[PDB]
């Protein structure tokens, strides 16, 4: 049938549409906003197949070495 | 606060001067068929009422219609019960019958203190 | 097979099945099914000139199962490390879920199995072979919802892995030994009676019922003696002197 | 209609993001449990 | 292991004097006043033990409370100096101070030295002790010895030493007089002279620290050659507002609480925490408004909280208190949770009541029935799994490791037999023993345990209860099927009433519970029921009228009512506006008495590690040892102590009699040997090391004379030989013997007849000669000769016997 689209609201208009084909649009939905960027160090599918909490981690050995946000 | 009392008669003719109640009660269902009646205020009934006109002088019915939706006035359609009467909004209509009368649909509204 | 059935455009009818454990604890396990049992019109004559009408059981692989209407909830298999709790809900008009719930402590700990075949692949006994299934297994966590007409259970899976922290031999001063794998046994308790039985204020008793040392050194002081060899677990002073 | 319900919907989640980030809410307690 | 230091105080010997000042601040607001030094701590060790003695000795201090009236600490002395210039006489009582000005604070006197030394007859040099004093006078007093110094030493350029002496509050002037307090010399060869030429005098700074507490330490530069010692102090804290009729210290309780304040010292966490939401400074109500809090729950609150219960090794104790100090900022609502968790009470409402609750045993306030919710329906839910624990761990703050970290488990056995291991981790909030850290744990391990809540939503009876409040519950769902519960009755007080329930049989139980619309539910027996219509007559007598189709409800000994506890009541709008959202717990009546009584805990055992004091040297002895090479003699000097434990590497050290110590290197050997040592009087003290670095205190000074070559006794000479062949001369042989190789020279008396009245010197001959010849005899004349031995030290012998001579 004829998809007459909505520019102001798509999230919500799609699961409206019964046509036995909502599901298709869920799973998608569902999967491409996994994937989208935000402020974290690891990226996309590199978590999606097998995570890993990513960081860099420093030991400490004394409080005269240990450097920061240039306050003092 | 120089009040007008609706005037151009009354008339009864396509279902027009049926009367409307509305109450502001609230109850809760206890159970086994046991209820609570409340009522918030003082369990005033704000009566409505529809008023049809057909008649030479329309225009100047309309233009009280127009401009009497902000002050009330006093109107006593069925009874004799003196009323604050006002229009309500967006629900006034006209309707030709002839090139010279028209036919008015006005619904009016009851208010209590204010009276101004 | 039932695959086979599965892979064509006109499958029959699904049947599904649930199952409850409860035997660690001393509980019956409990079966349950749906699908409405339609009855022969001359069974309606019989039921009318005796006088009686007797509730439908249903005969599936084992034994029967009882006759209550239930619901499941969304099932994933998701690879992304997100743990998803699926729900049970169970009729309950006879307040004996209420009552199971109410003695056997919520039942929390129980072990449920989900059976899913086809109707005709069973034959006439209710006796199918292993060559095709599908099973899914879950445990119970809390009786979510309780009231006169619907209990609603969650489920789980031993991945879900809140709290459980790994390393958990703390240096700490009281028997860790006897917190995890308790008295009598012989993983760190090598205590045999020896030099008799005490209570909780260490009191020296004679019955083998009121016995309770917990944690201090002074009690196995006592129960392992003096001089002799010691298996407390954990050292006497934690933390060094500031 | 549903761009109504969107633009409810959207406002409703911002009142809940600060409703729950103030003195109560989860993100508030995860926090105050981690970080300390 | 623990910091080093060394103990100097004895400042006798000409050396200089370096201090530090360091001061600190105390909480704000008033503070108790005992400042002894036994409760003022360096490293965690106690500077005073009691009696015993001092563990850093010579330490000056002060210390105010923190009011608003203090008086200015006289550390700190800046702003220059005036100094004047006099230099008279210390002998005769001279000099005067008149200081006149009142904004003066301390003065500075330095005293010189113009020359040191002593001499004897042998000519060796030693030193002088003297002494001194400063006096103040005050207006008419006995001039009160204030300032005792010590000078020693041999010098011949000079010796520089400033003292500091504090003023005392005054009226009109004081008056300073210096003394000395040993004898004067004379024109002997004693040298002793005392000159004073100072009058450094100044203010040292005002600035007084108004509303906050101080604390002042004062002590020498060479004691810590590392880093320096962290300064705490052990003692109360700050003033509570307590009520009237309480006594802290006892722990009484008069009566008829009646709002009165006063301010006290308390442990009471009840009372420390209605000090943090009222205060104005550093409080709850910072704008500026009076808030309300409800007195009458904190008194109980305070009652409950003194309750004596045992545990542990006997010994009742109080079952709550906290001592905590704040260091770093946090948000309010951490802070007063953290305090409240002592509790375990709730806290609720914004503006009228901000109010406390203790979980008591208490008592059913409402009755909840069938006939008061909406839709007659009760929902039940519970806690998730993991909630479910059977260990917690609790963190410390240690009395016996003194405010050190550590860790006590709790743990219910009943548990672990059904879930497992769930464990938790909460921090302790200033518990300072270890059973309240146990029965806080059990206080979460028995909660978590028993909890099936149960909701339901009510009409306009929301309004009557509170938070807090038990309310009942006799709904007949989970009271298998027999109902007992409507809201029918028909009379007052008539007795029995009736009570026709327009539907329901009901049955005999116990007793009927009613609904006052003020007062607690009333339970009468239901004796005689008469139920022979099945729905006729309940009760005795009844107090007070009954309106119709009230609530009642009906419990027997097999089935009874479930209490519960109200958390939270909401509200609706415009559609519920009257209705009342209600959720509840499951109340427990007997949690409290396991908790009183199953935690056992033995003690902190003691450890193995330097102890504070390290003995000093028992005794010490000195002796010498002699041998001969090249002629002359030469002495060595012996030291020995007993191995004292806790001690390694020793230090010797050593002057002539008064005039500078000198150091003897480090050794371990327990004996020191030197040899070559001349001639004098000697004394010695010697201390001691450990591993760490820590030395203990000087030893008792031993003086010793070295007189010479181990004392020992001259050997006389032998065969003295008297001839009588030689022609006008008379001659003598000998044989000077053995261990003679110090011989200075030898003595040859002459007697005519051989009394030793009649024996005269003749010559004195050189150690390289045995033999003498005397050129001018006459013929036949007899003499007699009589020969000794003199040593290098002048050390004579014993003469020898009188031999004949006869000439030719
Ligand atoms: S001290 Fe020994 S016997 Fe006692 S609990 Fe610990 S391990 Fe067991």
């Amino acid at each position: 049938g004829l998809f007459q689209v909505v520019l102001g609201a798509a999230i919500m208009v799609a699961a409206f549409y019964t046509g036995g084909a909502s599901l298709a649009l869920m799973g998608t939905m569902s999967s491409s906003l996994f994937m989208m960027g935000g402020a974290m160090v690891l990226g996309g599918v590199m978590q999606m197949i097998s995570p890993q909490p990513g960081g860099a981690n420093f030991e400490v050995q004394s409080s005269k070495n240990k450097p920061s946000y240039a306050f003092g | 606060a120089t009040l007008d009392t609706f005037g151009w008669c009354t008339q009864v003719q396509g279902g027009g001067g049926s009367l409307t109640t509305t109450n502001s009660d609230r109850s809760i269902q206890f159970g086994n068929g046991y209820m609570q009646l409340a009522s918030s205020g003082f369990n005033t009934t704000r009566r409505e009422y529809s008023v049809v006109y057909a008649g030479e002088d329309f225009m100047a019915v309309y233009d009280f219609c127009n401009s009497h939706r902000i002050k009330p006035f006093a109107w006593t359609p069925p009874d004799g019960k003196i009323g604050i009467w006002v229009v309500k909004p967006n629900s006034l209509g006209a309707k030709p019958v002839s090139r010279d009368v028209m036919e008015i649909n006005v619904t009016f509204m009851e208010q209590f203190t204010s009276m101004e | 097979l039932f695959h086979n059935c599965l892979q064509s455009l006109y499958p029959g009818e699904i049947i599904t099945l649930i199952e409850v454990d409860g035997s660690k604890f001393g509980a019956q396990v409990y079966r349950f099914h749906g699908e409405n049992i339609q009855y022969t019109p001359e069974e309606i004559m019989q039921a009318q000139q005796t006088g009686t009408l007797p509730p439908k059981e249903i005969t599936f692989r084992g034994e029967k199962y009882g006759a209550r209407p239930f619901g499941i909830s969304g099932i994933s298999f998701d690879s992304s490390g997100k743990a998803t709790k699926p729900q049970l809900t169970v009729a309950n008009i006879d307040s004996r879920v209420s009552a199971m719930i109410r003695a056997y402590n919520g039942l929390m700990q129980a072990k449920v199995t989900i059976w899913i075949t086809q109707r005709e692949l069973i034959n006439s006994d209710g006796s199918i072979a292993d060559g095709a299934y599908r099973k899914l297994v879950y445990y119970i966590e809390r009786p979510n919802y309780v009231d006169k007409s619907v209990a609603r259970f969650d489920l789980t899976s031993p991945y879900d892995m809140d709290g459980i922290m790994i390393p958990s031999r703390l240096t700490q001063s009281v028997c860790y030994f006897a917190q995890r794998g308790w008295y009598k046994t012989g993983k760190g308790c090598g205590y045999n009676g020896q030099n008799g039985y005490f209570d909780k204020d260490n009191n020296p008793v004679d019955d083998p019922s009121l016995d309770f040392c917990p944690g201090t050194v002074t009690a196995c002081r006592l129960r392992f003696g003096a001089n002799n060899e010691l298996d407390f677990g954990g050292c006497a002073v934690a933390s060094l002197q500031r | 209609d549903p761009r109504g319900i969107s633009q409810g919907v959207e406002m409703m989640f911002k009142k809940m993001i600060r409703e729950s980030c103030s003195q109560g809410g989860e993100v508030y307690n995860y926090i105050q449990e981690k970080t300390g | 292991s623990q910091k080093p230091h060394n103990p100097v105080e004895m400042e006798d010997n000409l050396i200089s004097i370096n201090k530090i000042k360091i001061l600190l601040a105390v909480s704000d607001g008033e503070i108790d006043e005992t400042f002894s030094l036994k409760q003022l701590m360096f490293n965690s060790v106690p500077v005073q033990n009691e009696d015993g003695s001092f563990n850093f000795e010579g330490v000056k201090a002060e210390f105010r409370p923190g009011t608003q009236t203090q008086e200015y600490i006289k550390g700190m002395e800046d702003s220059s100096s005036e100094v004047t210039v006099n230099r008279e006489v210390t002998t005769d009582n001279p000099y005067t101070i008149s200081v006149t000005n009142k904004t003066l604070s301390a003065i500075r006197i330095k005293m010189f030295m113009p020359r040191g030394v002593r001499i004897e007859s042998n000519g060796d040099k030693n030193g002088v002790r003297v002494e001194y004093e400063v006096q103040q006078a005050v207006d008419g007093g006995s001039f009160e010895t204030v300032l005792t110094d010590v000078i020693e030493g041999k010098t011949m350029s000079g010796y520089d030493r400033s003292r500091r002496v504090n003023l005392p509050n005054f009226n009109n002037q004081v008056i300073f007089r210096v003394v000395r307090k040993t004898p004067d010399s004379n024109d002997s060869n004693v040298v002793d002279a005392i000159q004073v030429k100072s009058y450094a005098e100044v203010i040292d700074a005002k600035f007084r620290y108004p509303l906050t507490g101080l604390l002042f330490v004062e002590f020498d530069s060479k004691m810590f050659p590392n880093q320096l010692p962290t300064i705490s102090i052990r003692k109360r804290w700050k003033i509570v507002n307590v009520p009237s009729n309480y006594d802290p210290e006892s722990r009484t309780y008069n009566g008829n609480w009646d709002g009165t304040f006063k301010k006290a010292w308390t442990n009471n966490p009840a009372w420390v925490l209605y000090d943090l939401m009222i205060n104005q400074r550093y409080g709850l109500d910072q704008k500026e408004l009076g808030i309300a809090v409800d007195k009458w729950a904190l008194y109980e609150a305070a009652q409950y909280c003194d309750q004596m219960v045992p545990d542990g090794k006997g010994g009742t104790e109080p079952r709550y208190l906290c001592d905590v100090i704040i260091q770093s900022q946090t948000d309010a609502y951490k802070v007063i949770r953290d305090i409240c968790s002592i509790f375990r009470g709730m806290s609720f409402w914004n503006g009228e009541s901000i109010s406390v609750i203790i979980d008591r045993p208490r008592e059913p306030a409402y009755i909840f029935t069938n006939d008061n919710v909406v839709n007659g329906d009760f929902s039940y839910t519970f806690a998730s799994e993991k909630s479910m624990y059977t260990t917690c761990n609790v963190m410390f703050d240690d009395e016996q490791n003194m405010y050190q970290q550590d860790v006590e488990p709790v743990f219910d056995r009943e548990a672990t037999l059904r879930f497992g291991n769930n464990v938790t981790s909460i921090t302790a909030i200033g518990c300072t023993r270890r059973s309240e850290a146990n029965r806080r744990g059990r206080w979460i391990l028995k909660t978590n345990l028993r909890s099936t809540t149960v909701n339901f939503a009510t009409g306009l009876e929301g309004m009557i209860p509170t938070i807090g409040d038990v309310v009942a519950i006799a709904d007949n769902f989970w009271s298998s099927n027999l109902t007992m519960n409507l809201s029918g009755r028909l009379l007052e007080v008539s007795g029995s009433q009736i009570f026709l329930p327009f539907r329901v049989d009901a049955r005999a139980g116990d007793f009927i519970i009613v609904n006052k619309p003020d007062g607690k539910p009333v339970k009468r027996t239901i004796s005689s029921v008469s139920a022979d219509g099945k729905t006729i007559e309940v009760n005795i007598g009844f107090g007070f009228p009954v309106k119709p189709n009230t609530v009642f409800a009906i419990d027997r000994t097999d089935i009874a009512l479930q209490q519960y506890v109200v958390t939270k009541i909401d509200k609706g709008d415009d559609d519920e506006e009257f209705t009342y959202k209600i959720t509840a717990v499951e109340y427990d009546p007997n949690k409290y008495d396991e908790i009183d009584y199953g935690v056992n805990i033995d003690d902190r055992p003691t450890s193995i590690v330097e102890p504070d004091q390290i003995p000093r040297p028992k005794n010490v002895q000195v002796s010498s040892e002699s041998r001969i090479v090249q002629g002359m003699s030469v002495e060595t000097m012996i030291v020995s102590w007993d191995k004292v434990p806790y001690a390694v590497f020793y230090d010797v050290q050593w002057r002539k009699d008064n005039g500078n110590w000198q150091n003897v290197p480090q050794t371990a050997n327990k004996e020191v040997y030197v040899e070559g040592i001349y001639a004098g009087n000697y004394q010695v003290r010697v201390r001691s090391v450990a591993g760490s670095g820590t030395t203990s205190g000087w030893s008792n000074i031993v003086a010793a004379t070295l007189t010479g070559k181990q004392g020992e006794p001259g050997r006389p000479i032998n065969l003295t030989a008297t001839d009588d062949v030689v022609f006008g001369i008379r001659t003598k042989w000998g044989f000077s013997d053995g261990s003679g190789d110090t011989a200075y020279t030898e003595l040859q008396q002459s007697p005519d007849g051989t009394v030793d009245n009649a024996s005269l010197l003749s010559l004195i001959p050189y150690p390289q000669h045995e033999y003498y010849h005397s050129p001018m005899p006459g013929g036949n004349i007899v003499w007699y000769r009589v020969r000794t031995v003199d040593r290098i030290g002048n050390v004579s012998q014993w003469t020898d016997f009188v031999r004949g001579m006869a000439s030719t």
